[PDB]
RNA sequence: GAAACGAUGACUGAAUCCGCGCGGACCACCGCGCAAGGCUAAAUACUCCCAGUGACCGAUAGCGCAUAGUACCGUGAGGG
RNA sequence: AACGAUAAAAGAAGUGAGAAUCUUCUUCGCCGUAAGGACAAGGGUUCCUGGGGAAGGGUCGUCCGCCCAGGGAAAGUCGGGACCUAAGGUGAGGCCGAACGGCGCAGCCGAUGGACAGCAGGUCAAGAUUCCUGCACCGAUCAUGUGGAGUGAUGGAGGGACGCAUUACGCUAUCCAAUGCCAAGCUAUGGCUAUGCUGGUUGGUACGCUCAAGGGCGAUCGGGUCAGAAAAUCUACCGGUCACAUGCCUCAGACGUAUCGGGAGCUUCCUCGGAAGCGAAGUUGGAAACGCGACGGUGCCAAGAAAAGCUUCUAAACGUUGAAACAUGAUUGCCCGUACCGCAAACCGACACAGGUGUCCGAGUGUCAAUGCACUAAGGCGCGCGAGAGAACCCUCGUUAAGGAACUUUGCAAUCUCACCCCGUAACUUCGGAAGAAGGGGUCCCCACGCUUCGCGUGGGGCGCAGUGAAUAGGCCCAGGCGACUGUUUACCAAAAUCACAGCACUCUGCCAACACGAACAGUGGACGUAUAGGGUGUGACGCCUGCCCGGUGCCGGAA
């Protein structure tokens, strides 16, 4: 019928970005081990 | 007294209405009309603390100063009896003769325009701020403070009397509507009269919405739920019980005493509400 | 300065046809603003500007060969000066 | 457990030299000791990185990659 | 096997190496409250020009939303920021907590909202309240003037400021009629020769003693200190005083006049067809909004955000020979978003996928009306495999002799029935209802007559098997079980007898309330509620009612 993924910029941003990912402990901690992977791709800010 | 209904729909017999034949009609006063936003239940942590709290209809708060120390020792005459949807009750304008507007807690009877004093200089007429122990013996009241100051917090509800048993210490003997005797610090203060509404009790809800449009979402038996979710639940049939009356929490509900068995309100009730 | 600014001027039928009527366009430097592109022209072509406008524009992301890539993205900006105050350098495009 | 000693959370908070602490309950004896103040190189651990070697691999091996955390999947963490 | 809806295609012409598929032409078929048009969210060059044809395309392709290259997007007035606040998120000091951290007043972030200055036309292959033409508006700084003494905040008040339903008068959009006006040519196939046929028939701005329904509206003096910390020309109370009808005020809109546009077409050039010039009329009559006048009227209970801009007072403060306000000229105009797809082949569905996607506009005829049904207009398509065959069988559909539920687990399925009017209508009832019960009869075309119209009754005639002639369009009844009812439910095998409910009942709870989330004496819900309130539990409208057992368990109380 409808689907899972409706996408929307701002929600996509507000929830997955660079300043959400460094606003938490753990977010801190996802970057650098995520940096550790040689992401290029280092989050939805990225994009 | 109550509007009635014929039942030219099946849930417009029963149902019931308000008399506010006596209202006089106007939208509350600006500089007294905060916003109050609904909360689900769920508290700073987003989780429901209070249980099927839902939506409704938007309302607002009047500002209804209950200190009335604030302006003693002088009169205002009231000026209107608008509708407040956070009380049971109904309200009252006070115009005081020196400019300042108020919003008044509204009693029995109490006429528009009457007007009406405050301070222990008081004739103990309805609708006056006086002292409990200024107040004659056996007299009707409401609106009472547990401290000189604070707010009335006593007797606020429709129809709802406080009634002096009596002076003693400094302390006056009080009968709470609940059917309890306590005792008050005499400098405590009083609103003449019974509350009024009084009518407010009977007034048929009628049909679901009507619960809905005062924002209480739909009550629920753990007889209904799952093990996983509710104590009563389970079975396989409208089932009884099998273990005694509890809450979801599993403390007992149906004959348990569960106020805190010390505190310092242990010598103020000189009896139970029974 | 009063020059880096103007990265290049704007090649097109429309671009000539509006140079012909008195309005000329050029590609410009995406940070810049349009005061400072008004301070530029007026600068370094002694000209009365009355008229301005400006479009930040992508760029064709393009492929050679498995690399594809993003062009860089510019500036297009247009002005219009008064009284046939043409402009001398481009007068012969 | 016969539970010494240290160690602290809550209550208690002694002696300072003819004194204090321990010697696996506890006592005398007889021994080893100076609590309540601090710093300290050296040997030791690791190995992102640099170099040298190899009864280690040579394209399903060897890191995941002769390179790429890319293509691709995932809203994301992440997988790859 | 399948080539992704049974909306449908033909012939000619062209191009090419090659054509059922690409490009012209002339028809046909489908959508038309859409399958048209305009936005938003999302996508990201898919837009336009010229080219290409490996692969993507369910076939083919010379074609494309695919490949290459180049171009295209323009704002002081639209939308967002340079302003505001909501939920929420934050947040120095502050309150807490093994750590990371959790709270938290003011302040700040936060549009889905408040605020706010521009409209009409023209055009690139591709932009458009941006660019260009025509005539506006707003803020800002300076200057010549009218200056000629007050300006008016980080605080005051006013104002902003709001619900649903129903509805009166005026009006616009916008659509219909016509021997109104303008323009165009023609005679068809028996007639018509125009009184026929086709098309067009006012958009902006400015003024004007012209017309105008509707809508908002008071005023001034004085007192009280004690109301807004104080102030106070203000705001709020008290008092006095003022030609009730009103006038004061506004002008949606229309009429006039003017000016700028636009306008059917007509002409001229010419290159798979456009470039450029020109331009007539502008009527009476009717319909009519969910739009505007508007923050109108009335009724109702469930009782309807905040803040800035804004308007008024005063405080300091510098001025009171340059204080405001104003007219005019100059001058200035930041930042991103504007292409294109956007009910879909371009977004989400792995796909050029019978799904999903929020708001606006959505013409005409017939129809009681309507966003309904049939057919259409503008516009958009014929859904990217084709051709023939005309067996079984399978799917979707028509008709049906005699019979009419014999079927079968059961009338499952399918037919019946079908709209509007008029007659008429049961037990039972909570007097609302059942109820569109049932059951009948009418319905089209013409002429005359009346009536309030487009319209309709009446009377007589006419035709066909039949006249809501086509399409949209209830089968009905008797009697039980369960629930009272409207509602809710197992996303993707169960919609009910579930669940909720209004009602009643037991208890608990006197405020830092119980009760609930919680590192926790934090903070929060309960609640800015107060026993006619709040929690928990059970029954489940309404009506007559709800008995017998306190030994065990639980609970309340008692004390040797
Ligand atoms: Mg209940
Ligand atoms: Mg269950
Ligand atoms: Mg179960
Ligand atoms: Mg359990
Ligand atoms: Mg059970
Ligand atoms: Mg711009
Ligand atoms: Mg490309
Ligand atoms: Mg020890
Ligand atoms: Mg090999
Ligand atoms: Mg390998
Ligand atoms: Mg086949
Ligand atoms: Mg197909
Ligand atoms: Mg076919
Ligand atoms: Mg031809
Ligand atoms: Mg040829
Ligand atoms: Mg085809
Ligand atoms: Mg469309
Ligand atoms: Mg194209
Ligand atoms: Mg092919
Ligand atoms: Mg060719
Ligand atoms: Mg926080
Ligand atoms: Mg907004
Ligand atoms: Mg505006
Ligand atoms: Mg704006
Ligand atoms: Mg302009
Ligand atoms: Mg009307
Ligand atoms: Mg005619
Ligand atoms: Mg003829
Ligand atoms: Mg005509
Ligand atoms: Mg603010
Ligand atoms: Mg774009
Ligand atoms: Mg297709
Ligand atoms: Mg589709
Ligand atoms: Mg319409
Ligand atoms: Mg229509
Ligand atoms: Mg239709
Ligand atoms: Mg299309
Ligand atoms: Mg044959
Ligand atoms: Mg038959
Ligand atoms: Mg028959
Ligand atoms: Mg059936
Ligand atoms: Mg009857
Ligand atoms: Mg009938
Ligand atoms: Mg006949
Ligand atoms: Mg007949
Ligand atoms: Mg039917
Ligand atoms: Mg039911
Ligand atoms: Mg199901
Ligand atoms: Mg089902």
């Amino acid at each position: 019928m409808k689907r899972t993924y409706q996408p929307n910029n701002r929600k996509r941003a507000k929830t997955h970005g660079f300043r959400a990912r460094m606003k938490t402990k753990s977010g801190r901690n996802i970057l650098a081990r995520r940096r550790a992977k040689g992401r290029h791709q280092l989050t939805v800010s990225d994009e | 007294a109550v509007k009635k209904y014929k039942p030219y729909t099946p849930s417009r017999r029963q149902m019931t209405t308000a008399d506010f034949s006596g209202l006089a009609k106007k939208r509350p006063e600006k500089a007294l009309t905060e916003a109050l936003p609904k909360t689900g239940g769920r508290n700073n942590r987003g989780r429901i603390t209070s249980r099927f709290i839902g939506g409704g209809h938007k309302r607002l708060y009047r500002i209804i100063d209950f200190k009335r120390r604030d302006k003693s020792g002088v009169n205002a005459k009231v000026a209107a009896i608008e509708y407040d949807p956070n009380r049971s009750a109904r309200i009252a304008l006070l115009h005081y003769a020196d400019g300042e507007k108020r919003y008044i807690l509204a009693p029995e009877g109490l006429t528009v325009g009457a007007t009406v004093n405050a301070g222990p200089e008081a004739e103990p007429k309805l609708g006056n701020a006086l002292p409990l122990r200024f107040v004659p013996v056996g007299a009707v009241v409401h609106a009472l403070e547990l401290v000189p100051g604070k707010g009335a917090q006593l007797a606020r509800s429709a129809g709802t009397s406080v009634q002096v048993q009596g002076k003693e210490s400094d302390y006056v003997i009080v009968r709470l509507p609940s059917g309890e005797l306590r005792r008050v610090h005499s400098e405590c203060y009083a609103t003449i009269g019974a509350v009024g509404n009084a009518e407010h009790k009977n007034i048929v809800l009628g049909k679901a919405g009507r619960s809905r449009w005062l924002g209480r979402k739909p009550h629920q038996r753990g007889s209904a739920m799952n093990p996983v979710d509710h104590p009563h639940g389970g079975g396989e049939g409208r089932t009884g019980a099998g273990r005694v009356p509890v809450t979801p929490w599993g403390k007992p509900t149906k004959g348990l005493k569960t106020r805190r068995k010390r505190k310092t309100s242990d010598r103020f009730l000189v009896t139970r509400r029974k | 300065s009063h020059y880096d600014i103007l990265q290049a001027p704007v090649i097109s039928e429309k671009a000539y046809s509006a140079m012909e009527r008195g309005v000329y366009s050029f590609w410009v430097s995406p940070k810049a603003t349009k005061t400072e592109i008004k301070d530029a022209i007026q600068q370094a072509f002694g000209v009365r500007v009355i008229g301005i406008s400006t479009m930040n524009v992508p760029g064709k992301r393009k492929r050679v060969g498995r690399f594809i890539g993003q062009r860089n993205d510019r500036k297009k900006a247009i002005v219009r000066l008064a009284e046939g105050q043409s402009i001398e350098a481009l007068a012969g495009q």
